[PDB]
């Protein structure tokens, strides 16, 4: 009931809306809305037929799937959608030309990893159009999670004429993307604070979609945010810290699980030389100064709780006997102030130095801003000679500067693609495009490259952590808002792009 | 994905 138009906020500016390059939380939340894959996540968390028009035929050992299309799924062109296009953009997604940094994800598909290391060409890639409307894909090995990477992004179709046409310019803004999700992109310039999806009218199943326009911009301060919300100029907004706090026992405060860890992540080499995170004491010392629990009882104050693992509570559990990955794992890298200051004596010691300046960078909102403050005062205070100066730079900034191993230490965060561990500790291998950090342990690289699988990957966070402290998890990430209670439906994705507002409409006055 | 902090 009442006018179906949407008013949401967001904390930064996309750094990429392009599906196959884009690996961010804003930019993939994007793209989700306005374009589709093969799957896209149900009400219920599930993987479900999208651009597929029927379940799959699937072989006896699991390895090939033979796909039928949608024949009424149209690009927002009036191109129709058709086999052509997914095969174009997976072999776009492991060519190494575009230096993807999910190419990674393709291992599942047959010679996708062969392909990223440059030993076969991306024609090879195990998709082919058996004609217009029909793929058979074939995968490296059985791969139970292979419909929820069907619902990611990387794995969306591409019109190869219009990303050929745009070239270098591309998805820079939304002039130069094409759709085929529910909705359309507008008024994104590339470098701009707000941006609009509209309903898609050539969208297949646009008769489900209720809202005409959602309205979104960027907001980094929750004081702003509460300020528009009571003005009603938006239906949701986030509260961090005591705006959390003062708001926790309204009506209409509600607090999301991301299930996504927020860590430090130590880069070991910077400019082509070692730093000193290098030194593994030293990694141990900043790791284990930091009072998590007063982190989280202070900075975030919104749901959040200490992590002492990578893989979050509550998500992915043992096939054998049910029991929860965090449980088996145990803890690892606990706050302790006296092992902190005995690791970093003894690093400074084989170092040959008293004092150690680092720079931490993190994000620039409000709250990043109090958070980085805050882990200064722990490490300054905690560790004698160490100076940290603070780094607070747009998320698009940060992600290119991890990217570019222009940093010294930083604050991460990972939420999971699909429901598996391997999701989070995939990142950390030799090289890896999400590693980042020159951390490097080959028995590491080992374990990740079915029981015995998962047992494998308990066995990898002690290496990670408790070994090798190449990161250091701070919390498990929950998020608080106010949203109005006109707002139903809102689809809030367990894996994956964050929201499919697809479906969900107002039931305004 | 990648998060950003809010």
């Amino acid at each position: 009931s009442g006018e179906q138009v949407l008013n949401l906020t967001e904390s930064a500016l996309i750094p990429s809306a392009d599906s196959t390059k884009a690996d961010d939380q804003v930019g993939l939340n994007v793209v989700n809305q306005t374009n589709e894959g093969l799957y896209a996540l149900d009400k219920d968390g599930i993987p479900a037929i999208a651009g597929a028009a029927e379940e799959p035929k699937i072989s006896d050992d699991k390895t090939v799937y033979t796909i039928k299309l949608r024949e009424d799924a149209k690009w927002s062109n009036g191109d129709p959608v058709t086999a052509n296009d997914y095969v174009y953009s997976w072999r776009r997604a492991v060519d190494p030309n575009t230096a993807a940094t999910y190419s990674y994800l393709f291992d599942a598909i047959k010679n996708g990893g062969d392909i990223v290391a440059g030993k076969k060409k991306p024609e090879e890639l195990g998709i082919k159009a058996v004609d217009d409307y029909t793929l058979e894909v074939t995968l490296s090995k059985p791969t139970a999670y292979i419909n929820s990477l069907f619902a990611f992004p990387t794995f969306f179709p591409l019109n190869e004429k219009f990303v050929t046409e745009k070239g270098e310019k591309y998805a820079q803004n939304s002039d130069n993307m094409l759709f085929n999700g529910p909705f359309e992109l507008k008024d994104w310039t590339g470098t701009n604070k707000k941006w609009t999806y509209v309903k898609n009218d050539k969208y297949w199943d646009k008769d489900k979609v209720k809202l005409k326009q959602i309205n979104v911009q960027v907001v980094q301060d929750s004081g702003t945010g509460l300020n528009l919300y009571n003005t009603d100029k938006v239906d949701r907004t986030v509260l961090s810290a005591d705006y959390a706090a003062q708001n926790k026992n309204n009506k209409d405060y509600v607090t999301v699980n991301n299930s996504s860890t927020f860590y430090i992540k130590f880069n070991q080499k910077r400019a082509g030389k070692d730093t000193v995170f290098a030194n593994k004491n030293i990694r141990k010392a900043i790791a284990l100064a930091i009072d998590k629990q007063s982190y989280t009882d202070t900075v975030l104050k919104n749901g959040s709780k200490p992590a002492n693992n990578l893989v979050p509570e509550g998500f992915t559990f043992d096939p054998g006997n049910k029991e929860d990955y965090t449980k088996e794992s145990g803890k690892h890298l606990e706050y302790d102030v006296k092992e902190a200051q005995k690791a970093w004596k003894a690093g400074l010691k084989e170092l040959g130095v008293n004092e150690i300046t680092v720079e931490f960078t993190s994000d620039d909102t409000e709250n990043a801003r109090k958070s980085s403050e805050f882990i200064q005062d722990q490490l300054q205070k905690n560790l004698d000679g160490l100076t940290v100066k603070l780094k607070n730079v747009p998320f698009k900034v940060r992600l290119q500067n991890d990217q570019n191993q222009d940093y010294d230490f930083s604050m991460s965060g990972w939420g999971p693609d699909y429901q598996d561990p391997s999701t989070f500790l995939d990142l950390f291998v030799t090289d890896g495009a999400q590693n980042r950090m020159s951390y490097s342990n080959k028995d590491y690289d080992k374990i990740l490259n079915d029981q015995k699988r998962w047992d494998e990957m308990v066995k990898a966070e002690k290496i990670l952590l408790t070994d090798d402290v190449a990161i250091q998890p701070l919390y498990q990430r929950s998020t608080a808002y106010l949203q109005k209670d006109y707002i139903k439906n809102l689809q809030k994705n367990p894996f994956g792009p964050d929201y499919t507002y697809k479906e969900t409409y107002l039931t305004k006055l | 994905s990648d998060e950003s902090k809010g």
